[PDB]
């Protein structure tokens, strides 16, 4: 089955996700919502019916060669991957390519940067790592810069691409791996996180 | 209630076999057909086969060249999916879901997912370190250098759910994963409330419990 | 004739299986033809040429049907058995031959002489336009019954709650 890879909808408007097939009007249409990390859930079954617990904003249609999923008043909790499904005689179960629904118009959010120093336990393991935890920001695009004392650090850094939280915002992690000698030898270490134009920075010291 | 519970995550070497289980409860096992769907990190859901416990009949996908073998066990209400001749393509998350052609319900209930990793390396246990600490304060855990994914972290044996945020892991140049799970809690509870960090890594059968407390 | 979705079953209702549609008679009525139902009467002298059974007059079956196992089945379905279904007349082929029509959830299996041993989907095409009725699978066949959560009120024979 064929689906559009990306579909953007303004917040509060109606989003339509189409599913095209050979003779899809003669099959039952099933729609699944899959948020990052967890298993998909059935949101629309038998073309137009919805299981219990699914809000009345989800609707379905199936006729001819197109089956459409329509969500009225799309909210922030609807940004996920929506899949299409129908049973064929030759190939039993067939899934759609997917559709990333992007809900536009969400308010901007500022990150909450929490910088942790290397633990005393890991310093006894002869390896020291700093943990910069960025969370509760939107849009999900950040830029992290590490500094030893006042000079920028390039190596030993591993920053993760942001991903959706449980609060429909984005979160990311950045790790600076050092030796215990490098850690104790500098006066301070700073994690600088840039979101849009606004820059937020946290500093910790070996003392 | 009805629940589909699968086995834990596993790591296999190229060429070996993997056998994933799926437990059924809360419904008549022979009434519904249990399918098997996998999904790579990039791509979408992909159907591979099913087992009808009422007829002991299996249907497989053509693209899985005799490598998928689905065997049932109605005694334990468990279906098993065995995949042989493992390659890099098979590194994905595997799901079991039930459906009824008599009720036309689709995949109404899914499993928890089983992440199978196909790598030439073997499993490695993690090293957990404490991340020492509106009116709130942050404390967490540093699950360090493990392989492979995933690692599930709960707090206070699962009794503390609000404020927990397990972050996605990072892969270092060595090839080992590391992640952090942090929880925000009222500053007053510090000293009054003890916070236990429950790390679980099924691929290496290790459970670590860390107590995060102020310095 | 051709029992379709638009067929109005007199004194009866429509049902659907894997590959055809039929008329089922209400209460204890019987089929005089494919689309009408009348009260069935053991047969006596006064009841001559009255309905003694489904597609049966006086108790021999009508032309084209044969009494097989206490019921009337078309002559071309004499020795055909489907298991999880029933034998019907092939509409397409001119020489109407007995083909299998399966219960809901089963389909003709190509590796089993088109018998009802294969799990498959059957989309209901019934238009249940009556008050608070939808197509539901009841006892292996599709039929028009009350919608999710409604019960037929015997005072009005309508689906209420």
């Amino acid at each position: 089955l064929s689906q559009p890879p990306s579909v953007s909808v303004s917040a509060g408007q109606t989003a339509s996700i189409t599913c095209s097939g050979d003779k899809l009007g003669g099959k039952y249409g099933y729609w699944y919502q899959q948020r990052p990390g967890q298993s998909p859930i059935l949101v629309i079954y038998q073309d137009s019916k919805r299981p219990s617990g699914i809000p009345e904003r989800f609707s379905g249609s199936n006729s001819g060669n197109t089956a459409t999923l329509t969500i009225s008043g799309t909210q922030a909790m609807d940004e996920a991957d929506y899949y299409c499904q129908a049973w064929d005689i030759s190939t039993n179960w067939v899934f759609g390519g997917g559709t990333k629904l992007t809900v536009l118009g969400q308010p901007k959010a500022a990150p909450s940067v929490t910088l942790f120093p290397p633990s005393s336990e890991e310093l006894q393991a002869n390896k020291a790592t700093l943990v910069c935890l960025i969370s509760d920001f939107y849009p999900g695009a950040v830029t992290v810069a590490w500094k030893a004392d006042s000079s920028p650090v390039k190596a030993g850094v591993e920053t993760t691409t942001p991903s959706k939280q449980s609060n429909n915002k984005y979160a990311a992690s950045s790790y600076l791996s050092l030796t215990p000698e490098q850690w104790k030898s500098h006066r301070s270490y700073s994690c600088q996180v840039t979101h849009e134009g606004s820059t937020v920075e946290k500093t910790v010291a070996p003392t | 209630q009805v629940q589909l519970v699968q086995s834990g995550a596993e790591v296999r070497k190229p060429g070996a076999s993997v056998k994933v289980s799926c437990k059924a409860s809360g419904y008549s096992f022979t009434s519904y057909i249990l399918n098997w769907v996998r999904q790579a990190t990039g791509q979408g859901l992909e159907w591979m086969g099913w087992m009808n416990p009422d007829s002991n009949n299996t249907e497989y996908a053509q693209k899985f060249q005799g490598r998928v073998t689905i065997t049932r066990d109605t005694s334990i209400s468990t279906v098993y999916m065995e995949l042989s001749g493992l390659r890099s393509e098979d590194t994905a998350v595997y799901y079991c879901a039930r459906h009824s052609f008599k009720s036309n319900t689709g995949f109404d209930y899914w499993g928890q997912g089983t992440q199978v990793t196909v790598s030439s390396a073997s499993t490695k246990g993690p090293s957990v370190f404490p991340l020492a600490p509106g009116g709130t304060a942050a404390l967490g855990c540093l699950v360090k250098d493990y392989f492979p994914e995933p690692v599930t972290v709960s707090w206070n044996s699962g009794a503390l759910t609000s404020g927990v945020h397990t972050f996605p892991a990072v892969l270092q140049s060595s090839g080992l994963y590391s992640l952090s799970s942090v929880v925000t809690v009222p500053s007053s509870s510090l000293g009054t409330q003890t916070y236990i960090c429950n790390v679980n890594h099924k691929p290496s059968n290790t459970k670590v419990d860390k107590k995060v407390e102020p310095k | 004739a051709k029992v379709t979705v638009d067929t109005v079953c007199k004194r009866g209702f429509l049902i659907q299986m894997s590959g055809h549609l039929e008329c089922k008679c209400e209460n204890d009525l019987v089929l005089v033809n494919e689309e009408t139902c009348e009260e069935k009467v053991k047969c006596d002298e006064k009841t001559v040429n009255k309905p003694c059974g489904d597609f049966s007059k006086c108790c021999k079956c009508n032309l084209g049907y044969d009494m097989v196992n206490n019921v009337c089945i078309p002559n071309e379905c004499k020795q055909v058995t489907c298991g999880n279904g029933k034998c019907i007349l092939d509409t397409s082929n001119p020489v109407k031959t007995g083909v299998c029509s399966c219960n809901i959830g089963k389909v003709p299996n190509v590796q089993d002489q088109n018998k009802c041993s294969k799990d498959g989907e059957t989309k209901c095409s019934l238009k249940c336009l009556k008050e608070q009725e939808t197509c539901k699978a009841v006892d292996g066949i599709y039929k028009c019954d009350c919608k999710d959560g409604f019960i037929i009120d015997q005072e009005s024979s309508i689906c209420t709650g």
